[PDB]
C-alpha cells in the first residue's frame, strides 16, 4: 500500500560578395547561447547550415583556419546541431567540415561541446 | 622519469611520509597500504584495515606523523602510530553522504573533509572526549566537493565544487587560532566567508591549488581548461583553452609556473605571465604531489593513476 | 554424520596417550593387556570397515576414534598388499613382514593427520607408541588373512579387492611417499 | 580416386595461374572449356571422396584464377562453359559470399604487381553476354545489386576499387533487365548524384567521373531525379 | 550518401572525448554507487547528448556523464527482410549482455542496440579496445546481415527442390 | 525431417501394440485415447460398447460432407471394405478391427489404418486426375474449406489439373519469409525440369478464380500447382496424392524451422563478436 | 600443471561423461597432442616429478580416463602418453602394472580386433609395462590369464585377415615373452598352460629360435636400474 | 475449443507427450537427440554449425538411442535446459512429427522444474509464441500436478488436498508441501540426489570391481541392475555382514549382450543392490557437500510449515517420479520419520512432568501406480478443464508485453 505513493522528490550580402569566408565570420555574430529562447535557436542553425553547404572543397580548409579558437569551438556546436536532423545529403558536407574543424580544434574542442551548459 | 606498478587496479589516492621514505596508497578497496623504500623495490610494512568501504582520500601530516583517511564509508579516521601499531580515532563527521576528499592544514591542527553532502567539514580535536569534532561550511556549496587545498595561512580553504565553480572559504576556527593575518583575498574573514568564486559556468572542477605565495590560485576543469586567478590583481581570472582531453589534477611548481595531468595520462606544463596574465602551454593521471621543494620551487613530483602505479619526474 | 564411531570407550578403561590405548587381543606382545570379551577395537575396525570407507566425513567423537581411524588406514594397507598374494600362506607371512615396518607414528612427520594428533611428549609415551602401534599392526594383519582369502582357492577374494581403490577420506598411510 | 592428390592439384594449379599472365595459345587444348565444365560438376555435386567439403572451394578458386587472363566476351572459354551448362545453383550461391566480404581468394601469394581484383573481373565477364547473365537465380540478382550498392557508397573517393564496381553496375544495367524492376534505383540515383558532383582531382576520381557520366548518358533513367 | 571512412572517424573522435569517466558515489542515496546516465537522479552530472549521423537512417547517439556513458546505434534497414533479420540478430546478442559486459539488456526506443560503459569498465578494460569494438560493430553489422540473407535464399532454394523433385 | 510423413504415427503405434499383444494371445486391455492431426482432423480410438476384444478408429473431419460430395465413400469401400462400420456417433467415418481375427501378418493393415486422413483427400484428387483422361473441363471447381481461413480449389483443365491453395500467413514475420520460399518454388522448374509448375501471388487471388470472390488480405497467399499428365496418370497418382495433400503444412513447417536455422547462426555470429570484445580484457 | 588439471576435471564430470552435451572431443585432443610432445620435449626430471607428484594421482587420472572414454580416436593419444610415461621412470611402471590399465587393454584387444592401428599400440604398451616383471594383482588373471594367451597364440600363427602390415605377430611374441617374465616357477604358469593346451604351436615355436640365436631380447627396452 | 490441448512434460531423463484428456501419456521417450556427426569437419574454424538443410538430419527419442552414425546429446540436466539450440530442434520434431499437432491451433501446457531460473522461462516462452506461434501457453508446477494425480485416483473419503510430495525423478529431488491447495513456497527444498547420480554411483562401483563390462554398455547395465535388482535395506552394516556370510545367494548374476560382437557377458551383482538406494539416506556417498538424510530433510519442511498444517502433512506424504519406486523406499522413510517425531514429543512430555500425553503424530508414506507419469496425468486432468483455457496466456499478451509474461513464478 504505502510504498506506492512516491515521496522524496547581412550574411547573404557577404556570400554573394564572393569572398564568402567573410559571411561565415559574420554568421558567428548571432549566438543565442545566453538566452532562454528556443525558437531563436531553431533560427540560428538554419542561418549557418545554409552557409556551410555553400563552400567548395578548395576553401573549407582555410575557412576553418581563418577562425580563432573560439571560432572553432563555436563552429563545432553548429556541426553537432545539423546531425540531429540531416538534410537529404547535407551530412556529406557536415562530416567534411567536421574533418577540418576537428583537425584544428582537437578533441578538446569536442569536450567543451559535451560540457557546454548553454548552447547555440 | 621512473615508473613502478603497485597493483593492477586503480590507486585512488596516495600520501607520503615526511622524509618521503614511505607512501600510503589505497588498493582500490577498503584499506590503505604503506610501503617502504627497501632498496629500489617497495616492501609493504603496515596495513590499516578499519574502514568499512572504499577509501578515497589520504593525507599524512608531515610533522605530526598521523594519517587521515576517508571514503564512501562516510567515516574518517585519524591514525596514530601508537607504538608498532597504527591505531585509529573516531571523527564525529555529521555527513549523511559519501566523503570524497581530505587534506590537512599546514599547521596540522585542523583538517577538512569534502563530501557529496554539499558541505565541507572542518575538524579539530576535543581533548576531553577523545574524538575530532566538526564544523560545516555549507552556505553557497550546491554540489559535491571534489578537491581541497589549504592556503599558507591555514585559514583560507579553496574548494573545487562539482558546481562548475571554484570557491575560497575562510575556515577560521577560533578555538584553534588567533584571528587570521590580513590577506589580499580580503581582510573580512569570519568562519565561512565567501572569499572568491569563478566567473565561468561550465565543466566540473577536479583540482585546485594555492601557490606558495597565496596570491595565485589555479584550478583545472573538465571543459579542458586550466585557469589561474590572481589576488595581486583584483581577483582577475585568466583561462587557457586547450586541445587536450580533460585534466584531473594540478599543482604549482614555481610562483609563476604550473603543472597538470589527466586523461591524456601524461604531464603537461603551463606558465603564467605576470604582465598580460596570459597563460601559455608547454606540454610534454589522477593526482600530482610535489615531492621535494614544495610549491615554492618544485624539483620532483609524483603521479598516481587509475591505470595503476606511480611515476616520479624531474 | 552417521558413520560408525568407536564404541568401546568405557571410562573404566585406561586412556594412555592421545588415542585410546585399548586391550588388543593377541598373542603378540605390547603395552596393552588382553581383552577377554568377543569384541575388540581391531574387530570393530574390521567389522565397520566396509561401511566406514564410503562416509566422506568423520568427526572425532572421543579419543578412541583417533585409534580407529589409524586401524582403518592400516587395514587398507593390508589389502594393498594381500591383493597380490598368490595364496593364503603367503598372505600370512607377507603380512607379518608389513606389521614390523617403520610406520610414521602420528607425531612423526609424514603422518597424514599431524593436525589431529598431538606430539608424543617423551620416551615413556613415544616408546609406548612404537610398542603399541606395532601391536595393533601385528594383530590386525593376522585377522584379515583369515577372512580375505575365501577358502575355495586361496584367491584374494574379489569383494574385498574391490575396496583396494577406496581410501578412508582419501588419506593414505603411505603419507607423502613410502 | 586420390582425394589428397586431387586437392593439391586444384590448389597448386590456382597458385600457378594466380599471377595472371597469358599462356601461349596451346595450353587451351586442355585448359579450355572441356576442363571448365568438369570443374563445375565438381562444385555442383562433387565426389564421394570429399567428406571434408573441401573440393568446392578449391575448384571455385581455380575458376576465378583461370579467368584472370582472358581477354574478351566471346574468346572467353570459361564464360562459354557456364552458358552451355544445365544449371549453376551452387556456383551462383558461393560467388556472392565472396563479393559480400570483398576479399579476393586468388591472391594467395603477395607478389608486388597486383592483378585486377579477380571477382570483380569475373563478374564483369559474366555480364558480358545476355546468355550468360541468366545463370543467377532472381533472388540472388536482387542480393547482388544490394551488395554492389553497399560497396560503391562505402569506399572513399580515390579508392582503386570504385572504378571496378561502377563498371559492374554498368554491365548489370546493360545486359540484365534492371530497368524493369529498379531494385535499388531510388537509392543509386542519389549516389550517382553526388559522385558525379564530387570535386576531386586524382586520376582515380577522374576515371570514376567519366564512367558515371557514361552511366547516365547511356540510360537517362539514371541521373534523372528520384521520384 | 555519406561515405564510410569519414563518418566512422567522426564517431571515434567524439566517443574518445566522452570516455573520460571517474568513480562517483551518489548524492541522493546514502552510499549507493550507480551509473548517472541510467538513474538520472542528479542533473548537473550529465553531459550534453550529441548525435553523429551518416544520413537520415544511420546515426549514433553519444550520451555521457561523470561516471558513465551510453552509446546507441541505428543501422540501415535496407529492405523488409532485413528488418526481421536485424532485430533477431540483436536479441540473440543482447541475450548475452552478461558476457558483452558493456551491453544493455534492452535498447533505447528508436535505437537498435545500445552500450552502457561505466567507470568500472574503463578502469578494468583497455579503453581504446572497447572503442575499437564499438567501431568494429559498425564496420561489420551490415556485412553480417547480408550474409544471412544469402543463406536464407539458399535454404529455401533447397527446400523447393526437395519438395518438387519427388513428383 | 525434410518431408512430412503421411502416416499418423500414434495410430500405427497403438494398433501395432494391440495386434502384436493380441496375436501373442494375451488377454486384451482397454484403450481410450483421442488425438488431433494437421488441419484439425480429430481422431478417437475406443472399444466399442466396452468390448475390449474390439477396436475402433474414427476421423471427425470438419470438412467431411463437402468432400463426401465427390464420392469419398466409394473410395473407403475399396481400401478398407469389410473393416468399415457405422460412424461412431460424433465422428464422420469409423473403422473396426477384431482382435480375434488378426491375420498372420498385419503390417499393411496397420499402415492403411495410419493413412485414414490421406485416404479421404484422395477421393477429390483421383476424380480430377481421371477427368483429364476423359478430356472434360466443364465440371465446376472443387472447393475444400480444409480450414476455417483456408480453401483449396481444384479444376480439371483440358491438359492440366490445377490445384490452388489459399492460405493465411499468421504474422508479419511469417509472410516476409514465405515470400522468399514461394519465390524459390516458382523457380524450382529450373532446378529439376520434370516437376509441376508453381505460381504465386502476393495478396490478390489469381484472375482465373476471381468470379468466386476469393478472400483478399495482406496475409493471404494463393499458390497454384499445375499437374501435367505425367503426374496424374494411373501409375503416378498415389505418389502425387501423398505429396500435394500435405503441401500447406510442408510450407509452414519450413517457414517455422527456417527461423531455427537463422537462430542457430545468429548465436554463432554472436560468438564471433564476443571473441572480438574479449581482446579488450 | 594446467593440462593435468583440465583432464582430471573431465574425469568426474559425472554428467558430461555419461550423458554428453558439448563438443568436447576437439579440445581434449589438443591437450593430449600437447601432452604427448611435452612428455618428451621437457627435461625428464620435470615430467617424472609431475607423475609422482601426489602419490601418482596425475597417472591415476589418465588411467581412469582411458577406461572412461570409448572414443577410439582419443585412446591412441592416451596410449602414446602412457608410452612416454612408462619410459620416464620404473616407478611409474610399478604403478601401471598394479593398476587397471593392463586389464582394459586385455579386453580391448580381444574385442576390438578391427582397430588394427590402435591394436598395434595396444600390444606395444601392454608389452612395455609388463617389461619389469613385477608381481601383478591376482584379479588380473581373470583376463590376462590363459584365455588371453591362447588369443595371442592365434595371432602369431595366423596373423589377421585385416593385417595390412603383418606387424602384430612380432609384437605378440614380445607380449608373450613379457607376460611370462613375472610368472613363478613352472607349475601354475598361465602361459605354459596355454602352450600345453593347443597343438597350434608351430610358427611361434620356431620364431622363438630366431630370438635365441640373436642372443639379445626385446624386453627391457628402457634399461631401468634393476635390469 | 474443439481440438484438445497438448501436454508436453520434459524431464532430464524422459519426456512425456500427448493430448489432454487422455488417461495416460501417448509417448514416453528418453530425452535424447542424436545430431549428425563429422570427421572433424567441425573444428576451430566452426563448431557444430550447419549449412543449407544439413541441420534437419537428426532424430529424437528411441529413434535416436540406437542409430550408429549419430552423436547422442542430452539437452536437459538437473531439470534445467542447458543448450536451447538442441532443445528447439527437439521441440519441433515433437510437434510436427510425434504429436502431429499444428502449434498455431492447440494450447500448450508445459512444465517448470521448481528450481529453474526466470531466464529459462523467458526462452521457453520465446519458443512457443515467437518461434511456433502457439495461441496460448501455461507453465505448470510439476509437484502440484503430481498431487492432483493422487487426488483424483485416491478414494473420495481422503481427497485431502493436503500433503507433502517427494518427487525424486532424475536430475534433482524436490520435497514440496501443499496445504489445502496452496503451495507453501517458502518451505520447498531441493535434494541433489537423483536417478542419474544413483546410476553413476553404481557405474563407478561396478567399473572398479567388475571390469569386463564393455565401455559402450557400462551405462546400460548400470541402469538395468538399478531397475531390476536394487532395494533399500534395513541396516547398512548388517547387510554387509549378511552378504559376507551368505555370499552364495545374496550375490546375483546379470547376463548382458555385447552390442558389437553379439557375444554375451556376465557380471556378478552384489553390494550394488543396497548401495545406491541408500544414497538417499547417506547423500555424502555421492556428493561432497550434501549430508542430511532424505528422512531428515522432509522433517525440516513440515516443521517450517504453519503450526496447524503440520500434523496433516505427516498424515499424507505422496511419492512421485520413477526413483521413488525402489523396494522398501516408503517403509524406511516412514520408519525414520516416525522414530524422529515421537522422540520429539518425548521431550515435551518431560518439560511438563508427564502431566499430559500428546496425541502422537501418525506418519504415512503413500505409493500409487501413477508414479511413472503422475506429472503428465495431473497435467492432462488440468488441461482438460475449461478453467485451464483462461489461466493460459493468450498470444496477444506476448505481443503487448515482452516475453516477460513468464518472469513470475510461485516461489
Ligand atoms: N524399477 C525402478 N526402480 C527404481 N527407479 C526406477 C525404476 N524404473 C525407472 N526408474 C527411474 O525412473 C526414471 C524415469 O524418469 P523420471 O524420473 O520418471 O522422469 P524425469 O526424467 O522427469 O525425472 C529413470 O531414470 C530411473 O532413474
Ligand atoms: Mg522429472
Amino acid at each position: 500500500r504505502f510504498r506506492k505513493v512516491d515521496v522524496g522528490e547581412e550574411v547573404d550580402s557577404c556570400l554573394r560578395q564572393g569572398n564568402m569566408t567573410a559571411a561565415l565570420q559574420a554568421a558567428l555574430k548571432n549566438p543565442p547561447i545566453n538566452t532562454k529562447s528556443q525558437a531563436v535557436k531553431d533560427r540560428a542553425g538554419s542561418i549557418v547550415l545554409k552557409v556551410l553547404i555553400s563552400f567548395k572543397a578548395n576553401d573549407i580548409e582555410k575557412a576553418v583556419q581563418s577562425l580563432d579558437k573560439n571560432g572553432v569551438d563555436l563552429l563545432m556546436k553548429y556541426i553537432y546541431k545539423g546531425f540531429e536532423s540531416p538534410s537529404d545529403n547535407s551530412s556529406a558536407v557536415l562530416l567534411q567540415w567536421h574533418e577540418k574543424a576537428l583537425a584544428a580544434g582537437g578533441v578538446g574542442s569536442i569536450v567543451r561541446v559535451l560540457t557546454a551548459r548553454k548552447t547555440v | 622519469m621512473a615508473y613502478h606498478s603497485f597493483l593492477v587496479e586503480p590507486i585512488s589516492c596516495h600520501a607520503w611520509n615526511k622524509d618521503r621514505t614511505q607512501i600510503a596508497i589505497c588498493p582500490n578497496n577498503h584499506e590503505v597500504h604503506i610501503y617502504e623504500k627497501s632498496g629500489n623495490k617497495w616492501v609493504q610494512v603496515h596495513e590499516l584495515k578499519e574502514h568499512n568501504g572504499q577509501v578515497t582520500g589520504i593525507d599524512w601530516a608531515p610533522d605530526s606523523n598521523r594519517i587521515v583517511t576517508c571514503g564512501t564509508d562516510r567515516n574518517a579516521y585519524v591514525w596514530t602510530l601508537k607504538g608498532r601499531t597504527w591505531k585509529p580515532t573516531l571523527v564525529i563527521l555529521r555527513i549523511n553522504r559519501a566523503a570524497r576528499c581530505v587534506r590537512w592544514a599546514p599547521n596540522e591542527k585542523k583538517f577538512a573533509v569534502g563530501s557529496g553532502s554539499r558541505v565541507i567539514s572542518i575538524c579539530y580535536f576535543e581533548q576531553e572526549n577523545d574524538w575530532w569534532v566538526c564544523k560545516h561550511i555549507k552556505k553557497p556549496i550546491r554540489s559535491t566537493v571534489l578537491s581541497l587545498d589549504w592556503h599558507p595561512n591555514s585559514v583560507l580553504l579553496a574548494a573545487g565544487s562539482c558546481d562548475f565553480k571554484c570557491r575560497i572559504f575562510s575556515a577560521y576556527i577560533k578555538e584553534v587560532e588567533e584571528r587570521p593575518a590580513p590577506t589580499p583575498w580580503g581582510s573580512k574573514m569570519p568562519f565561512g566567508e565567501l572569499m572568491f568564486e569563478s566567473s565561468s559556468s561550465c565543466g566540473w572542477v577536479h583540482g585546485v591549488c594555492f601557490s606558495a605565495n597565496g596570491s595565485r590560485v589555479a584550478w583545472v576543469s573538465h571543459d579542458s581548461t586550466v585557469c589561474l586567478a590572481d589576488a595581486d590583481k583584483k581577483m582577475a581570472v585568466a583561462t587557457l583553452a586547450s586541445e587536450t582531453l580533460p585534466l584531473l589534477a594540478v599543482t604549482f611548481i614555481t610562483e609563476s609556473s604550473l603543472v597538470a595531468a589527466g586523461h591524456d595520462c601524461f604531464p603537461v606544463l603551463f606558465t603564467y605571465d605576470s604582465a598580460a596574465g596570459k597563460l601559455s602551454f608547454g606540454g610534454r593521471v589522477s593526482q600530482i604531489s610535489v615531492l621535494s621543494g614544495g610549491k615554492a620551487k618544485c624539483s620532483q613530483f609524483c603521479t598516481t593513476g587509475m591505470d595503476g602505479g606511480m611515476s616520479i619526474w624531474d | 554424520m552417521p558413520a560408525y564411531h568407536s564404541s568401546l570407550m568405557d571410562p573404566d578403561t585406561k586412556l594412555i596417550g592421545n588415542m585410546a590405548l585399548l586391550p588388543i587381543r593377541s598373542q603378540f606382545k605390547g603395552p596393552a593387556p588382553r581383552e577377554t570379551k568377543d569384541t575388540d577395537i581391531v574387530d570393530e575396525a574390521i567389522y565397520y570397515f566396509k561401511a566406514n570407507v564410503f562416509f566422506k566425513n568423520y568427526e572425532i567423537k572421543n579419543e578412541a576414534d583417533r585409534t580407529l581411524i589409524y586401524i582403518t588406514l592400516y587395514i587398507s594397507e593390508c589389502l594393498k598388499k594381500l591383493q597380490k598374494c598368490n595364496s593364503k600362506s603367503q598372505g600370512e607371512k607377507e603380512m607379518y613382514t608389513l606389521g614390523i615396518t617403520n610406520f610414521p607414528i602420528p607425531g612423526e612427520p609424514g603422518f597424514p593427520l599431524n593436525a589431529i594428533y598431538a606430539k608424543p611428549a617423551n620416551k615413556q609415551e613415544d616408546e609406548v607408541m612404537r610398542a603399541y602401534l606395532q601391536q595393533l599392526r601385528q594383530e590386525t594383519g593376522l585377522r584379515l588373512c583369515e577372512k580375505v582369502f575365501d577358502p575355495q582357492n586361496d584367491k584374494p577374494s574379489k569383494w574385498w579387492t574391490c575396496f583396494v581403490k577406496r581410501q578412508f577420506m582419501n588419506k593414505s598411510l603411505s603419507g607423502p611417499g613410502q | 580416386q586420390d582425394h589428397q592428390k586431387l586437392c593439391y592439384s586444384a590448389l597448386i594449379l590456382a597458385m600457378v595461374f594466380s599471377m595472371g599472365e597469358a599462356v601461349p595459345y596451346a595450353h587451351y587444348e586442355h585448359l579450355g572449356t572441356p576442363f571448365a565444365q568438369f570443374l563445375l560438376n565438381i562444385v555442383e555435386d562433387g565426389l564421394p571422396l570429399d567428406t571434408t567439403e573441401q573440393l568446392p572451394d578449391l575448384c571455385v578458386n581455380l575458376l576465378l584464377a583461370l579467368n584472370l587472363h582472358l581477354p574478351a566476351a566471346d574468346q572467353n572459354v570459361i564464360m562459354a562453359a557456364l552458358s552451355k551448362h544445365a544449371n549453376v545453383k551452387i556456383f551462383s550461391e558461393k560467388l556472392l559470399l565472396l563479393l559480400n566480404r570483398g576479399d579476393d581468394p586468388v591472391r594467395i601469394f603477395k607478389h608486388e604487381p597486383q592483378p585486377p581484383h579477380s571477382v570483380l573481373k569475373f563478374l564483369q565477364d559474366v555480364f558480358g553476354s545476355p546468355a550468360t547473365a541468366a545463370i543467377f537465380y532472381h533472388t540472388d540478382m536482387m542480393a547482388l545489386i544490394d551488395i554492389t550498392v553497399r560497396h560503391i557508397a562505402d569506399l572513399s573517393p580515390g579508392d582503386k576499387l570504385r572504378m571496378e564496381y561502377l563498371s559492374l553496375m554498368h554491365a548489370i544495367v546493360r545486359t540484365t533487365p534492371y530497368l524493369q524492376h529498379r531494385h535499388r534505383l531510388p537509392d543509386l540515383q542519389a549516389i550517382l548524384r553526388r559522385i558525379l558532383n564530387e570535386e576531386e582531382t586524382s586520376p582515380q576520381c577522374q576515371m570514376d567521373r567519366m564512367i558515371v557520366r557514361e552511366m547516365c548518358k547511356e540510360f537517362l533513367v539514371l541521373g534523372e531525379a528520384p521520384s | 550518401t555519406a561515405t564510410l571512412r569519414p563518418y566512422l572517424s567522426a564517431v571515434r573522435a567524439t566517443l574518445q572525448a566522452a570516455l573520460c569517466l571517474e568513480n562517483f558515489s551518489s548524492q541522493v542515496v546514502e552510499r549507493h554507487n550507480k551509473p548517472e546516465v541510467e538513474v538520472r537522479s542528479s542533473k548537473e552530472l550529465l553531459l550534453q547528448p550529441v548525435t553523429i549521423s551518416r544520413n537520415e537512417k544511420e546515426k549514433v547517439l553519444i550520451e555521457g556523464s561523470i561516471n558513465s556513458v551510453r552509446v546507441s546505434i541505428a543501422v540501415k534497414q535496407a529492405d523488409e527482410i532485413e528488418k526481421i533479420l536485424c532485430h533477431k540478430f540483436m536479441r540473440f546478442m543482447m541475450m548475452r549482455a552478461e558476457n558483452f559486459f558493456i551491453l544493455r539488456r534492452k535498447p533505447v526506443e528508436g535505437y537498435d542496440i545500445s552500450f552502457l560503459i561505466t567507470n568500472f569498465h574503463t578502469e578494468q578494460m583497455y579503453k581504446h579496445k572497447l572503442v575499437d569494438f564499438v567501431i568494429h560493430f559498425m564496420e561489420e553489422i551490415d556485412k553480417e546481415i547480408s550474409e544471412m540473407k544469402l543463406s536464407v535464399n539458399a535454404r529455401a532454394r533447397i527446400v523447393a527442390e526437395e519438395f518438387l523433385k519427388n513428383f | 525431417m525434410i518431408l512430412l510423413e503421411v502416416n499418423n504415427r500414434i495410430i500405427e503405434e497403438t494398433l501395432a501394440l494391440k495386434f502384436e499383444n493380441a496375436a501373442a494371445g494375451n488377454k486384451p486391455e482397454a484403450v481410450e485415447v483421442t488425438f488431433a492431426d494437421f488441419d484439425g482432423v480429430l481422431y478417437h480410438i475406443s472399444n466399442p460398447n466396452g468390448d475390449k476384444t474390439k477396436v475402433m478408429v474414427s476421423i471427425s473431419l470438419k470438412f467431411y460432407k463437402e468432400l463426401q460430395a465427390h464420392g469419398a465413400d466409394e473410395l473407403l469401400k475399396r481400401v478398407y471394405g469389410s473393416y468399415l462400420v457405422n460412424p461412431e456417433s460424433g465422428y464422420n467415418v469409423s473403422l473396426l478391427y477384431d482382435l480375434e481375427n488378426l491375420p498372420a501378418s498385419k503390417d499393411s493393415i496397420v499402415h492403411q489404418a495410419g493413412m485414414l486422413k490421406r485416404n479421404c483427400f484422395a477421393s477429390v484428387f483421383e476424380k480430377y486426375f481421371q477427368f483429364q483422361e476423359e478430356g472434360k473441363e466443364g465440371e465446376n471447381r472443387a472447393v475444400i474449406h480444409y480450414r476455417d481461413d483456408e480453401t483449396m480449389y481444384v479444376e480439371s483443365k483440358k491438359d492440366r489439373v490445377t490445384v490452388v491453395f489459399s492460405t493465411v500467413f499468421k504474422d508479419d514475420d511469417d509472410v516476409v519469409i514465405g515470400k522468399v520460399f514461394m519465390q524459390e518454388f516458382k523457380e524450382g522448374r529450373r532446378a529439376s525440369h520434370t516437376a509441376p509448375q508453381v505460381l504465386f501471388s502476393h495478396r490478390e487471388p489469381p484472375l482465373e478464380l476471381k468470379d468466386t470472390d476469393a478472400a483478399v488480405g495482406d496475409n493471404i497467399g494463393y499458390i497454384t500447382f499445375v499437374l501435367f499428365p505425367r503426374h496424374t496418370n494411373a501409375s503416378a497418382r498415389d505418389n502425387t496424392i501423398n505429396l500435394i495433400h500435405t503441401f500447406r503444412d510442408y510450407l509452414h513447417y519450413h517457414i517455422k524451422c527456417s527461423k531455427a536455422y537463422i537462430h542457430t547462426r545468429m548465436r554463432a555470429k554472436t560468438s564471433d563478436f564476443l571473441k572480438v570484445l574479449n581482446r579488450a580484457r | 600443471e594446467v593440462i593435468f588439471a583440465d583432464l582430471a576435471r573431465r574425469k568426474d564430470d559425472a554428467q558430461q561423461r555419461s550423458w554428453a552435451l558439448y563438443e568436447d572431443e576437439g579440445v581434449i585432443r589438443c591437450y593430449l597432442e600437447e601432452l604427448l610432445h611435452i612428455l618428451t620435449d621437457a627435461d625428464p626430471e620435470v615430467c617424472k616429478k609431475m607423475c609422482k607428484r601426489n602419490e601418482f594421482e596425475s597417472v591415476l587420472a589418465l588411467v581412469a580416463y582411458y577406461q572412461m572414454e570409448h572414443r577410439a580416436s582419443l585412446r591412441l593419444l592416451l596410449l602414446k602418453c602412457f608410452g612416454a610415461m612408462c619410459s620416464l621412470d620404473a616407478a611409474i611402471i610399478s604403478t601401471l602394472v598394479s593398476s587397471v590399465l593392463p586389464v582394459e587393454l586385455a579386453r580391448d584387444m580381444q574385442t576390438d580386433t578391427q582397430d588394427h592401428q590402435k591394436l598395434c599400440y595396444s600390444a606395444l604398451i601392454l608389452a612395455m609395462v609388463f617389461s619389469m616383471g613385477e608381481a601383478v594383482p591376482y584379479a588380473h588373471y581373470e583376463h590376462l590369464g590363459t584365455p588371453f594367451a591362447q588369443f595371442l597364440l592365434n595371432i602369431v600363427e595366423d596373423g589377421l585377415p585385416l593385417d595390412t602390415t603383418e606387424q602384430l605377430p612380432d609384437l605378440c611374441v614380445n607380449l608373450l615373452l613379457a607376460l611370462n617374465l613375472h610368472l613363478p616357477a613352472a607349475d601354475q604358469n598361465v602361459i605354459m598352460a596355454a602352450l600345453s593346451k593347443h597343438a597350434n604351436v608351430k610358427i611361434f615355436s620356431e620364431k622363438l629360435l630366431l630370438l635365441l640365436n640373436r642372443g639379445d631380447d626385446p624386453v627391457r627396452i628402457f634399461k631401468h636400474e634393476p635390469q | 475449443g474443439r481440438l484438445p490441448a497438448c501436454v508436453v512434460d520434459c524431464g532430464t531423463g524422459y519426456t512425456k507427450l500427448g493430448y489432454a484428456g487422455n488417461t495416460e501419456p501417448q509417448f514416453i521417450i528418453p530425452s535424447c537427440i542424436a545430431i549428425k556427426e563429422s570427421a572433424k569437419v567441425g573444428d576451430q574454424a566452426q563448431r557444430r554449425v550447419m549449412k543449407g538443410v544439413d541441420d534437419l538430419d537428426f532424430f529424437i527419442g528411441d529413434e535416436a538411442i540406437e542409430k550408429p552414425t549419430y552423436a547422442t546429446k542430452w539437452p536437459i540436466r538437473h531439470g534445467i535446459v542447458e543448450d536451447w539450440d538442441l532443445m528447439e530442434r527437439f521441440m519441433e520434431q515433437v510437434i510436427f512429427k510425434y504429436l502431429r499437432a499444428e502449434p498455431e491451433d492447440h494450447y500448450f501446457l508445459l512444465t517448470e522444474p521448481p528450481l529453474n531460473t526466470p531466464e529459462n522461462r523467458e526462452y521457453t516462452a520465446e519458443i512457443m509464441f515467437e518461434s511456433f506461434n502457439v495461441p496460448g501457453l501455461y507453465i505448470a508446477v510439476q509437484a502440484v500436478l503430481a498431487l492432483a494425480a493422487s487426488w483424483t485416483s485416491r478414494q473420495v473419503g481422503e481427497r485431502t488436498l493436503t500433503g507433502t510430495v517427494i518427487d525424486s525423478g532424475d536430475g534433482v529431488t524436490h520435497v514440496i508441501p501443499v496445504a489445502e491447495g496452496y503451495v507453501i513456497g517458502s518451505c520447498i527444498k531441493h535434494i541433489p540426489i537423483a536417478g542419474r547420480d544413483i546410476t553413476y554411483f553404481i557405474q563407478q562401483l561396478l567399473r572398479d570391481r567388475e571390469v569386463g563390462i564393455p565401455p559402450e554398455q557400462s551405462l546400460e547395465t548400470a541402469k538395468a541392475v538399478k531397475e531390476r535388482y536394487s532395494y533399500v535395506c534395513p541396516d547398512l552394516v548388517k547387510e554387509f555382514n549378511k552378504y559376507d556370510t551368505d555370499g552364495s545367494k545374496w550375490i546375483k548374476q546379470y547376463t548382458g549382450i555385447n552390442a558389437i560382437s553379439k557375444k554375451e557377458f556376465s557380471i556378478d551383482v552384489g553390494y550394488e543392490r543396497f548401495l545406491g538406494p541408500e544414497i538417499f539416506f547417506h547423500p555424502e556417498f555421492a556428493n561432497p557437500d550434501f549430508t542430511q538424510p532424505i528422512s531428515e530433510v522432509v522433517d525440516e519442511v513440515i516443521q517450517n510449515c504453519p503450526i496447524d498444517v503440520r500434523r496433516p502433512l505427516y498424515k499424507n506424504i505422496v511419492l512421485s517420479g520413477g526413483s521413488t519406486m525402489f523396494r522398501d523406499f516408503g517403509r524406511r522413510l516412514q520408519r525414520d520419520l516416525k522414530r524422529t517425531v515421537d522422540a520429539r514429543l518425548k521431550l515435551s512430555e518431560e518439560l511438563s512432568g508427564g502431566r499430559l500425553k500428546p496425541k502422537p503424530i501418525d506418519v504415512q508414506v503413500i505409493t500409487h501406480h501413477m508414479q511413472r507419469y503422475a506429472v503428465w496425468f495431473g497435467g492432462s486432468m488440468l488441461a482438460s478443464t475449461p478453467e485451464f483455457y483462461q489461466v493460459c496466456h493468450t498470444k496477444k499478451d506476448y505481443e503487448e508485453i515482452g516475453p516477460s509474461i513468464c518472469r513470475h513464478n510461485p516461489v
